[PDB]
């Protein structure tokens, strides 16, 4: 079987699988100490995926943590998973990039990539036959702009067809959380338009919206606004775990999901989700969780998808279903909202069944959207750019760091012409 | 041997786009009663052979600016024309020693005229001041024929005589 190497960049990506590498384990039933107790066996079918077998029936994650820059390490370390990592596999270094671009890819990088592109090359040849490179960062701040593209740049390098998904953070075009924030995002989507499969552009506006206007929550923590990416992650690499009447390959999505090889920006979208106690006032059905999944409050993109086109998109089921209402719950979409989508594209959805729900639910699904809707995002976000770099801003804690002008001139315009070659397929044509 | 050249680039555009009126010591040097003039040294052939980088105009007769290079807040470089009206701006290159002469003129008539003339001798280590009063007026070995003193100290006698 296939298998997946587990990377992650900056202060936000290993928090975000921190809470994430729980669930996987609570999702086949394994302790801290990585002895098996699962139910069935049918979620040992797949054990191979994510973790490999140790000495005395223990499964270690093949996660590489380059991003323990050492205040967020011990924190891992001191966490409720703490003792389940192979503790050699905490590639670090010191005096981190400090929401420096280039403290992250030109200065700091360069004195500790040797050491984290070897512990790739370990995990690597452990495994049977690779695609998956699960790259978990965000955009804007450190570590996850600068030191998470220069892995990307060369684990390409290395590993010249095999499928590359990075589940970067976006910025917020309101919440502000960082003075430098676009000069982080035009150089690090300057990477990832050359050298990534797919991505899922998250925001946490969107997530903001959804704990608070949909599950109705008074205080959301970090740890409950990253679960809800967490619910992403473990929805998509369900099929290639459990068995599915209609499977679903990181490579079947990306080889439907993507028209063009640079356009490989990706929404997702999760369902059910309500607040409750336990007595909650619905019934789940297949045009239940259908209406919910294609809700303008439920992305977690930030934008409104009716503002743009839905180029494609990408329903991932699980649980027991029925195909007919699967079918045609997909066809009475495509059919009452017509107007909305690319038109000139035969079937403008696809479907993947998986056999198995998650734990605590009896179904669940996991949208999936590329849409000429994010034509919004980058625009928010090139626009804050070109203000700073008109009055020259923040340069000189860049040019001292081994950067130049040009430079800066060739990032945005690789952004400026998504941004235009959306406007070419968001038009009637 | 090789500073930053465009340093000079910004000196040389300030040069061509305007006038300028140089002092030579060919002309008679008028009176005030009370004045401070300037005298510089010439550039040596060891800060040539090093590429030392003009600094001065002479725009006028009675001022002088200085090219001070400078620095933005976007490390972008600025010249500073330091604008000083004085009253007599003489040029390195013009050192006939007749500015002694020239100073000496108005004071060599106040004594004999009954009155109390006199002077002071201001400037930096290096800059040539002992070779602009002590004497003589060679540049070489200070050969005792130029002793700057006697170029009024002759009018002590000549003038008395
Ligand atoms: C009585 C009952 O049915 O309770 C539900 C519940 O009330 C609701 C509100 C749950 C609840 O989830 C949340 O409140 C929540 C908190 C932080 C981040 C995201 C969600 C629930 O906590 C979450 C919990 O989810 C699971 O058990 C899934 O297997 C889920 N597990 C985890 O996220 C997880 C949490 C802690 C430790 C280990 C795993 C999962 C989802 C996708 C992929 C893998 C696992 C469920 C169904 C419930 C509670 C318990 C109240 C909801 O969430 C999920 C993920 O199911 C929120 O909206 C849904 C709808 C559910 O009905
Ligand atoms: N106006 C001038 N024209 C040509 N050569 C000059 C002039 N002034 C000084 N020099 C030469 O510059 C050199 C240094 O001059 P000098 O008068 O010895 O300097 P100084 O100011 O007395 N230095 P110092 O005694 O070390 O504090 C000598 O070789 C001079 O002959
Ligand atoms: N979703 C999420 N975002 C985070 C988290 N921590 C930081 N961020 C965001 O990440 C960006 C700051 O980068 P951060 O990861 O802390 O910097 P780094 O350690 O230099 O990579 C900002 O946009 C923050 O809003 C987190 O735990 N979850
Ligand atoms: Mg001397």
């Amino acid at each position: 079987m296939r298998e997946i190497v587990h990377i992650q960049a900056g202060q936000c990506g290993n928090q975000i699988g921190a809470k994430f590498w729980e669930v996987i384990s609570d999702e086949h039933g394994i302790d801290p100490t990585g002895s098996y107790h699962g139910d069935s066996d049918l979620q040992l079918e797949r054990i191979n995926v994510y973790y490999n077998e140790a000495t005395g029936n223990k499964y270690v994650p093949r996660a590489i943590l380059v991003d323990l820059e050492p205040g967020t390490m011990d924190s891992v370390r001191s966490g409720p998973f703490g003792q389940i990592f192979r503790p050699d596999n905490f590639v670090f270094g010191q005096s981190g990039a400090g929401n420096n671009w280039a403290k992250g890819h030109y200065t700091e990088g360069a004195e500790l990539v040797d050491s984290v592109l070897d512990v790739v090359r370990k995990e690597s040849e452990s495994c049977d036959c690779l695609q998956g490179f699960q790259l978990t960062h965000s955009l804007g701040g450190g570590t996850g702009s600068g030191m998470g593209t220069l892995l990307i740049s060369k684990i390409r390098e290395e590993y010249p067809d095999r499928i590359m998904n990075t589940f970067s953070v976006m910025p917020s075009p309101k919440v502000s959380d960082t003075v430098v924030e676009p000069y982080n995002a035009t150089l690090s989507v300057h990477q990832l338009v050359e050298n990534t499969d797919e991505t899922y552009c998250i925001d946490n506006e969107a997530l903001y919206d959804i704990c608070f206007r949909t599950l109705k929550l008074t205080t959301p923590t970090y740890g409950d606004l990253n679960h809800l990416v967490s619910a992403t992650m473990s929805g998509v690499t369900t099929c290639l775990r459990f068995p599915g009447q209609l499977n679903a390959d990181l490579r079947k999505l990306a080889v439907n999901m993507v028209p063009f090889p640079r356009l490989h920006f990706f929404m997702p979208g999760f369902a059910p989700l309500t607040s409750r106690g336990s007595q909650q006032y619905r019934a789940l059905t297949v045009p239940e969780l259908t209406q919910q999944m294609f809700d303008s409050k439920n992305m977690m993109a930030a934008c409104d998808p009716r503002h743009g086109r839905y180029l494609t998109v990408a329903a991932i089921f699980r649980g027991r279903m029925s195909m007919k209402e699967v079918d045609e719950q997909m066809l009475n979409v495509q059919n009452k909202n017509s107007s909305y989508f690319v038109e000139w594209i035969p079937n403008n959805v696809k479907t993947a069944v998986c056999d198995i729900p998650p734990r605590g639910l009896k179904m669940s699904a996991t949208f999936i959207g590329n849409s000429t809707a994010i034509q919004e995002l980058f625009k928010r976000i090139s626009e804050q750019f070109t203000a700073m770099f008109r009055r020259k801003a923040f340069l000189h804690w860049y040019t001292g760091e081994g950067m130049d002008e040009m430079e800066f001139t060739e990032a945005e315009s690789n952004m400026n012409d998504l941004v235009s070659e959306y406007q070419q397929y968001q038009d009637a044509t | 041997g090789n500073p930053n050249w465009e340093t000079a680039q910004m000196i040389r555009e300030y040069q061509s786009t305007l006038e300028f009126v140089p002092l030579l010591d060919g002309q008679a040097v008028d009176d005030h009663q009370i004045t401070v003039c300037v005298r510089k040294r010439p550039i040596s052939r060891k800060e040539v052979n090093r590429k030392e980088i003009d600094v001065i105009s002479v725009p006028r007769k009675d001022m002088l600016i200085v090219h001070e290079p400078r620095s933005k807040v976007d490390l972008t470089k600025f010249l500073e024309n330091h604008k000083f009206r004085f009253d007599y701006a003489f040029n390195d290159t013009c050192d006939n020693a007749m500015v002694y002469k020239y100073t000496a003129k108005p004071l060599v008539k106040t004594i004999f005229e009954g009155g109390m003339a006199t002077c002071f001798a201001y400037g930096q280590t290096g800059s040539g001041k002992t070779h602009t009063m002590g004497g003589e007026f060679n540049g070489k070995v200070q050969d005792c024929k130029n002793g700057i003193y006697a170029m009024a100290a002759k009018d002590v006698f000549v003038t008395l005589n």
